[PDB]
């Protein structure tokens, strides 16, 4: 089955170059065109661009027009894309897409890859802060417990409660880019007021790029 | 280039009915258009290509039509796995400049839920670090329509608040909103009363939760 | 006789609209203040009484400025031709009543094309009798032109009818120009500026070196007593001009019309206004060397052709595969020459669906995919953008954007064989519909209905192959036709196949504009024995001027000498005062081509050296100073500046 495998994550710096590969499989990489599309967080597909599997017949976009080089390779059947001079507005998820037509023509994109979250910032360490509800915040007999994680740019964090034992009413908000250049989100869970003080709730924070695991008791 | 613009951009319907999302253009693209489907958390799949014929691996409920400068998709019956974001793209022949639009989100129609307003003062552990962040919680409510107001000693504050809205839950079709007002320790200790005003369609009157330091 | 055309001979070169611009183009115009061949077409009556008239064979070098002052029907035709002996296509523009019969036919009509007026006011009558022509041969082109190619005449005391026609010898079109303008005086010369708009453009091509005018005979009754001496006042007088290649500077108005023009050549004031781009010229030197006229020819193209792309073996080979296994051959890293294709055989359908066949060599292409395959005889057009055929839907299919060609021909001589013809197939049975440029070389058994056919095929199952029986006795419709589609993809990339750049035959010893391998300029090309390095292509002198360039063609060395004649300068006292000007050829001893005085810097042509001394108005050089004074009726004088 045709399954286009791409790379994983990739962090960079302003004014640099990132090499993202997207290997082909299943079909003979000599007849079907390949396109490279960008998906920004919250926005939609932005740029086109085709790379010929056989020769260096490429067609870059109008927005970039010179700052991207899409090479070809028939040895391992893998495409490449090296965007130069990454700015603070190029952080997005790059995809690789094939076409339903053959080498000469091109109608649309049918087979897509898996994406590659390329970002541009400075790495640092995370930090967790517990959010405790007040005594007067008990409305409707229910209570909400939260944990405010901060100072972490990447977002692979999966805030679990009691090592995943508590799953009902758990809401994980998306990360928001603060002014300091570091993302931060909070995770809230609605619990009955009768369970306050009797049951122990611990929010588990795990950050794989920094290898940091912090369990904060509420 | 051809500025593909979609008028609705928000088609709130119910599972079972039919949907019609339009994506018009300027130049004659009667036979040059494509339809996609991008679910949150994966890659966009091909819905309808060539704007007239059906794609492969697509159920029979997806039926497209249109010609000239006005196109629309005619879904037969909405399913829970159909609520996603759809796009449109034309195939320019000589200048390869494939452009996209903005996207139309397909929501689930239910009853008007009331937002549960909760406010959380910053803990002493965060205050010891020199930073203060007050979190105002807005969970289980109808499509995000609750502008969050932050009043500090009856003075309206703006520019220092950040809002985060989750996706539509698959269990009860509700949303969650969290507003975080970031203030310094000195500015936090300078004032006493902090309030979070919530104004939503499901609320007959603005509900404001406040606490005293 | 001769006359002087002051500012007449300007027309619109191109059809592009322009407003408030001063563009300078290089075309064949009429130079201002020339000697137009004035011919008074009147009746000539001798002493014996024999009627005669002048009708010489005027040569049509490159164009004429034929004007006419006919009253009603004196000049209503023209004749063109270089042989006039039934060898080349002629041009009889019969300007009959209410219509114009433009006939381009090759025949020898006569030697003296006489024709009377016959002013019959009947709506159904033919005035052009059979006395002008006598032969009838195959005509290549003709036209009706319902709007008659003749200006409207006026009837007044002194307001007469004035009209002129500008013709050229362009191989593309005849470039017929026409314009009417009424005169205001009856005894004054027609001094004025009147541009001519393109009326018609006949797409005919034939060599024309001579021409002949068609006057009116009108000798029904001579009426003796009043016209004994032929004529006294004058019926009409046609002018005969000759166009010359010049660089005319045209000034368009706000509404998009030419109100004036600058010769930029052969005239000192025009050359000054051209090199300064200002009408009111100030008192300066304004050097304009190596830029005066220099019209000789036009040779501009890219030499050094190279290895031709492997277009062969795709239009002529041993055996082409069927649509089952249609061969593909991409072409890159070469320059395509679409000229050897037609030489193969007379084709059947040269319908390029993306571009024009005459425009294939004007743009670059990334990679052309040559796909050849043999098909039946009744499906030569089924393989086209948007066609649902049994061999175009389950086999090689073209998309809705095929920017290539469908070049095909007949192969009833090479692929024909008096046998069962089991060489080709078409595979009519296919599961799904083949996408554009899809090649299926599989031989799996087809299965329409529910019938297990793993081992063999039965009635419900079929085989994806069928013998394409091409019997030699079969006529058109069942013959083998070889079709090759050159898929022209459009990708902005380092394209290779741009076009077959083929220069001219390296003209030398002639001051023409040279453009060889990028470098463009002007000057003369002379012979030089310089031994340049094998990798050096361009040459420069000590003054950074192109003195010699290596021929990109076969090994030959040329020498580009500018001919700068030292330095041509020109002095203008200002158009506000007068228009008399003078030229100073700095670096000339008055021998390398009017008042002539040799100065210490050059030859001043157009001024006289006065022994007196005045204040230096215009600095000439080396103490010489010129001015515009009222010498006892004003002209530019030359004198030595007074130091005190």
């Amino acid at each position: 089955q045709v399954q286009l495998v791409q790379s994983g994550a990739e962090v960079k710096k302003p004014g640099a170059s990132v090499k993202v590969s997207c290997k082909t499989s299943g079909y003979t990489f000599t007849d079907h065109y390949m396109y490279w599309v960008r998906q920004a967080p919250g926005q939609g597909l932005e740029w086109m661009g085709v790379i010929n599997p056989d020769a260096g017949s490429v067609t870059y976009a109008q927005k970039f027009q010179g700052r991207v080089t899409m090479t070809s390779d028939t040895s391992t059947s893998t495409v490449y894309m090296e965007l130069s001079s990454l700015r603070s507005e190029d952080t997005a998820v790059y995809y690789c897409a094939r076409d339903l037509f053959f080498i000469p023509a091109a109608n649309s994109f049918d087979y897509w890859g898996q994406g590659t979250l390329v970002t541009v910032s400075s790495t640092k360490g995370p930090s967790v802060f517990p959010l405790a509800p007040s005594s007067k915040s008990t409305s409707g007999g229910t209570a909400a417990l939260g944990c405010l994680v901060k100072d972490y740019f990447p977002e692979p964090v999966t805030v679990s409660w009691n090592s995943g034992a508590l799953t009902s009413g758990v809401h994980t908000f998306p990360a928001v880019l603060q002014s300091s250049g570091l993302y931060s989100l909070s995770s809230v869970v609605t619990v009955p007021s009768s369970s306050l003080g009797t049951q122990t709730y611990i929010c588990n924070v795990n950050h794989k790029p920094s290898n940091t695991k912090v369990d904060k008791k509420v | 280039e051809i500025v593909l613009t979609q008028s609705p951009a928000t088609l709130s319907l119910s599972p079972g009915e039919r949907a019609t999302l339009s994506c018009r253009a300027s130049q004659s693209v009667s036979s040059y258009l494509a339809w996609y489907q991008q679910k949150p958390g994966q890659a966009p799949r091909l819905l309808i290509y060539d704007a007239t014929n059906r794609a492969t691996g697509i159920p029979a409920r997806f039926s497209g039509s249109g010609s000239g400068t006005d196109f629309t998709l005619t879904i037969s019956s909405l399913e829970p796995e159909d609520f996603a974001v759809y796009y449109c793209q034309h195939r320019s022949n000589w200048p390869r400049m494939f452009t996209f639009g903005q996207g139309t989100k397909l929501e689930i129609k239910r009853t008007v839920a009331a937002p549960s307003v909760f406010i959380f003062p910053p803990s002493d552990e965060q205050l010891k670090s020199g930073t203060a962040s007050v979190v105002c919680l807005l969970n289980n409510f109808y499509p995000r329509e609750a502008k969050v107001q932050w009043k500090v000693d009856n003075a309206l504050q703006s520019g220092n608040s950040q809002e985060s809205v989750t996706e539509q839950d698959s269990k009860d079709s509700t949303y969650s909103l969290s507003s975080t007002l970031t203030l310094s320790k000195a500015d936090y200790e300078k004032h006493k009363v902090y309030a979070c005003e919530v104004t939503h369609q499901g609320l007959s009157s603005p509900v404001t939760k406040s606490f005293n330091r | 006789s001769y006359t002087n055309s002051f500012t007449r001979g300007v027309y619109y070169p191109d059809k592009v609209f322009r407003s408030s611009v001063l563009h300078s183009t290089q075309d064949l115009f009429l130079p201002f203040f020339s000697n137009v061949t004035w011919f008074h077409a009147i009746h000539v009556s001798g002493t014996n009484g024999t009627k005669r008239f002048d009708n010489p064979v005027l040569p049509f070098n490159d164009g004429v400025y034929f004007a006419s002052t006919e009253k009603s029907n004196i000049i209503r035709g023209w004749i063109f031709g270089t042989t006039l002996d039934s060898k080349t296509q002629s041009l009889l523009i019969v300007n009959n009543a209410t219509n114009v019969v433009i006939k381009v036919c090759e025949f020898q009509f006569c030697n003296d094309p006489f024709l009377d007026v016959y002013q019959k006011n009947n709506k159904s009558w033919m005035e052009s009798e059979f006395r002008v022509y006598s032969s009838a041969n195959n005509c290549t082109f003709e036209y009706v032109s319902q709007p008659f190619l003749m200006d409207l005449e006026g009837k007044e005391g002194n307001f007469k009818n004035l009209r002129e026609f500008v013709f050229k010898n362009i191989d593309g079109y005849f470039k017929i120009y026409s314009k009417h303008t009424p005169i205001n005086l009856e005894r004054d010369l027609p001094q004025g500026f009147s541009a001519l708009e393109p009326l018609v453009d006949l797409p005919i091509g034939i060599n024309i070196t001579r021409f002949q005018t068609l006057l009116a005979l009108h000798r029904s009754y001579l009426t003796p007593g009043d016209s004994s001496s032929g004529w006294t006042a004058g019926a009409a007088a046609y002018y005969v001009g000759y166009l010359q290649p010049r660089t005319f500077l045209l000034k368009y108005n706000e509404n998009g019309t030419i109100t004036d023009a600058v010769d930029c050549a052969l005239d000192p004031l025009s050359e000054t206004k051209c090199t300064l781009k200002s009408f009111t010229v100030e008192k300066g030197i304004y050097q304009t060397s190596n830029f005066r006229v220099q019209p000789t020819e036009s040779i501009v193209r890219f030499p050094n052709i190279t290895n031709l792309c492997p277009f062969h073996e795709v239009f002529n080979a041993t055996t082409f595969a069927s649509v089952y296994a249609w061969n593909r051959k991409r072409i890159s890293n070469c320059v395509a020459d679409y000229s050897v294709i037609y030489n193969f055989a007379p084709f059947f359908a040269f319908k390029c669906y993306g571009v024009s066949p005459t425009k294939l060599n004007d743009l670059c292409f990334t990679n052309v995919y040559a796909d050849s395959f043999v098909i039946r005889g009744n499906e030569v057009s089924q393989i086209a953008p948007g066609q649902t055929g049994n061999i175009a839907d389950y086999n090689y299919k073209l998309p809705d954007d095929f920017t290539g060609c469908v070049i095909a021909w007949n192969s009833n001589k090479l692929d024909s064989k008096p046998s069962g013809n089991y060489n080709y197939l078409y595979r009519l049975f296919r599961k799904s519909k083949l996408k554009p440029f899809e090649r299926d070389i599989s031989t799996e058994i087809y299965q329409a209905g529910n019938k297990p056919c793993n081992g063999v095929a039965g009635s419900n199952c079929y085989s994806p192959l069928q013998s394409y029986g091409f019997r030699p006795t079969y006529g058109v419709g069942h013959q083998p036709y070889r079709v090759v589609v050159l898929s022209f993809e459009l990708l902005h990339a380092p394209a290779t196949v741009c076009g077959p750049k083929k220069s001219t035959n390296l003209v030398k010893n002639k001051c023409v504009n040279f453009n060889f391998n990028g470098l463009t300029g002007t000057g003369v090309l002379t012979e030089s024995n310089k031994k340049f390095l094998p990798f050096q292509q361009f040459g420069r002198d000590i003054a950074d001027t192109t003195d010699a360039v290596r021929d990109p063609q076969t090994l030959e060395i040329l020498d580009i000498t500018p001919c700068s004649f030292g330095g041509v300068s020109v002095i203008t006292p200002g158009t506000n005062t007068s228009n008399q000007v003078a030229v100073l050829y700095q670096g000339v001893n008055c021998t390398e081509v009017s008042n002539v005085f040799q100065t210490r810097a050059g030859c001043l042509i157009g001024a006289e050296y006065v022994n007196n001394s005045y204040e230096c108005d215009i600095p000439i050089g080396a103490g010489i100073c010129a001015s515009y004074q009222t010498q006892t009726s004003q002209s530019i004088i030359a004198y030595t500046m007074s130091l005190g």
